[PDB]
RNA sequence: CCCGUUCGGCACCUUACGAUAAAUCAAAAUGUUUGGGCUCCUGGGGGAGUAUGGUCGCAAGGCUGAAACUUAAAGAAAUUGACGGAAGGGCACCACCAGGGGUGGAGCCUGCGGCUUAAUUUGACCAACACGGGGAAACUCACCAGGUCCAGACACGAUGAGGAUUGACAGAUUGAGAGCUCUUUCUUGAUUUCGUGGGUGGUGGUGCAUGGCCGUUCUUAGUUGGUGGAGUGAUUUGUCUGCUUAAUUGCGAUAACGAACGAGACCUUAACCUGCUAAAUAGCCCGUAUUGCCUUGGCAGUACGCCGGCUUCUUAGAGGGACUAUCGGCUCAAGCCGAUGGAAGUUUGAGGCAAUAACAGGUCUGUGAUGCCCUUAGAUGUUCUGGGCCGCACGCGCGCUACACUGACAGAGCCAGCGAGUACUCCCUUGGCCGAGAGGCCCGGGUAAUCUUGUUAAACUCUGUCGUGCUGGGGAUAGAGCAUUGCAAUUAUUGCUCUUCAACGAGGAAUCCCUAGUAAGCGCAAGUCAUCAGCUUGCGUUGAUUACGUCCCUGCCCUUUGUACACACC
RNA sequence: UCGGGUCUUGUAAUUGGAAUGAGUACAAUUUAAAUCCCUUAACGAGGAACAAUUGGAGGGCAAGUCUGGUGCCAGCAGCCGC
């Protein structure tokens, strides 16, 4: 019987922190100087969504948060 | 208690370990108790319980014999008195 | 041999704290013991010898009665 | 030589009016009611008959004879157990006689030891080892190499909606579409996170800390109050010389009499009922239609009857029946044996439950039964991938197949019983069709004395082939191919098809089980089960040789006996 | 029947009454001279005071199957023992 010893060779697995993001929604619109306020990213197809849907516009591929659109652009 | 309450035998078990190295049993027993037949089947009527302690743990047995009669006993009925008479008699 | 050579660590086997535990092994203590059977018995037994001879049920489901303005 | 009296001796038997703690004693009496006369010796156990002095002796030694110091018990007589390499009685096919069939010989299945491996998880040494209901492909699984998650309750202090806290596409990355991590940013929002305290879980340790349960002592016959007798007392007789029985089951003798548990009685099951109550989910008779042959008028079959008649056979309820009944020789008796009658004459056959009291018996790996210790977020918690428990020079145990003519092989004739079966699931399966074989497709019945099922089982019986040769007896080892169960078959699950054709000629020293529908042979159902039985629990078919005993061997209990043991020969 | 009266006792309840020396101090007495004692003007008891201790609570041996701490350690115990 007895335990033996152990020596888990990997050093650690550490987690996927969150990165701070301080208020990063107010950089979602643009505003027209005491007007009408036009809107920044388009929308997506919103069979079960419509409202705040942002696309990850970043390298000819794309995805929503919910309905995970994948579409390559290009 | 048991028998005050009207009770033909009784006898009661009580064993474990609670304030010594060793386990300790003791027995009392008073009047009568059968043990072997199906008469000792259902006459008897048995109960079992644990009950925890700071130390350990102790086991109670009960057995209670409730006095439709047993097979082994035999009754004898009374002979019924009569007396001779003389031999000449008449009636209606 | 399983007797002689305890192999276990001795751990308070006192049999004059046990006769508190158990039962004092002496006769004197035996005849307070049956005193105080006897006293414990008839309470036990005297009891047993006595005893043997604004409705809002409807508002639970009316919760749908509040109503809102149309569109 | 015989009978008797007396004096003086060596002794003995019965008894206690007496004595003592008792064993016992005609003195060990005439002693708390204490005095016939005289001499010697001891004062808890060791140190110690030692040291020193004196004295006798050729010497060995003899006579006289302390203290310091240490200790709470040493010792006598008797009682109950335990133990004995002591004796006497009894019981038992886990003992033997008289025998039957076997194992230990070979091959294989399977468990243990050991060896080896990263791991080969572990429990147990008559009463362990085909046991843990343990026939593990994953799961089971407790082990090894790896990877995830928290379900870490609650209370306190802080981060925090000028955002505590959650999830994620793609690319990389890993067996792995595990967001496990890394590149970038969308989404949910006070339940969470940090630290402190405090819990939870654990097939982790301790069965030598416990409960509960089971096994063994022990299938044997043993264990106790009340009144009385003996002893100052613990205790003892009752509970026994003898005979008998499976039995402390009985008869008897008796300082004992009358009783209580255990055994017996009790309950389940197997055998009998032409007598009762019966039954289309069981049968027979009878009546219609109908088939074949002899023809005759019958025989052998098929379908129907549901107020046609009945319950012998089948089946379940109430009861009855065997009690040793009658006999013939033993004998006080209890009984035993033998013949007749009867379905049944070993307790009619077989089981279930089962006393007082113990064991360092087994189990913490059954339990949300349970103490303590240990681990807790790089987990001993849980979960996924792969492996192993099966790895093999060799020793041992429970089984399977054979060594053939009392057999093998090929046709044909053909008889059971106990049981089991489908709902949110996939059971038992008939019939029709395809298929060499294993298998496949399509209707259907049965939640059941209704369907599977008359379970047409195996053994067995008749007619032939082979013919003393390890040959057509034997089937280990391997190659090729075809299917089924399952997510997955390699270390082959199993089945089917063709080929390959090992050892083994009745098994040494040793040793087991068993007394009548029994041993033995042969198969069938159920358990585990999707598949896998050489395993266990039950069922039926064929069906014998030898005995109605003893204490010679091996166990066990009762009496007498011994003890410096009583935690009891460890 | 939670009822009424007659005697005694106690009161984590309230008060109400009288008394006294432990000390202290005018006088005289005591004595070779003093002190103490025996008398006696003026003072002297209501709570934390004018406040009693030494050994024990298993048996011999009288008196708790309290409650916190330690865990064959510290210790106690004439003896048996914890």
């Amino acid at each position: 019987k007895k335990r033996k010893k152990k020596v888990y060779t990997t050093p650690k697995k550490i987690k996927h922190k969150r990165k701070k993001v301080k208020l990063a929604v107010l950089k979602y619109y643009k505003v027209d100087s005491d007007g009408k306020i036009e809107r920044l990213r388009r929308e997506c197809p919103n069979e079960s969504c419509g409202a705040g849907v942002f696309m990850a516009s970043m390298q000819d591929r794309q995805y929503c948060g919910r309905c995970h659109l994948t579409y390559v652009f290009d | 208690f048991i028998m005050e309450s009207g009770a033909k035998g009784c006898e009661v078990v009580v064993s474990g370990k609670l304030r010594a190295a060793r386990a300790k049993s003791m027995k009392f027993t008073d009047g009568f108790m059968i043990h072997s037949g199906q008469p000792a089947r259902e006459f008897i009527d048995t109960a079992t319980r644990h009950v925890l302690l700071r130390q350990g743990v102790l086991g109670i047995k009960v057995k209670i014999m409730r006095g439709k009669t047993l097979p082994d006993v035999v009754t004898v009925i009374e002979p019924k008195e009569e007396t001779p008479v003389v031999q000449p008699m008449s009636q209606d | 041999g399983d007797r002689h050579p305890t192999r276990s660590a001795p751990r308070s086997n006192s049999e004059k704290q046990a006769s508190q535990g158990w039962g004092a092994t002496e006769g004197e203590a035996e005849l307070k013991d049956e005193q105080a059977a006897e006293e414990i018995a008839q309470t036990e037994k005297k009891e047993a010898a006595e005893g043997e001879a604004y409705l809002a049920k409807l508002a639970e489901k009316k919760l749908a009665l509040e109503q809102e303005n149309a569109l």
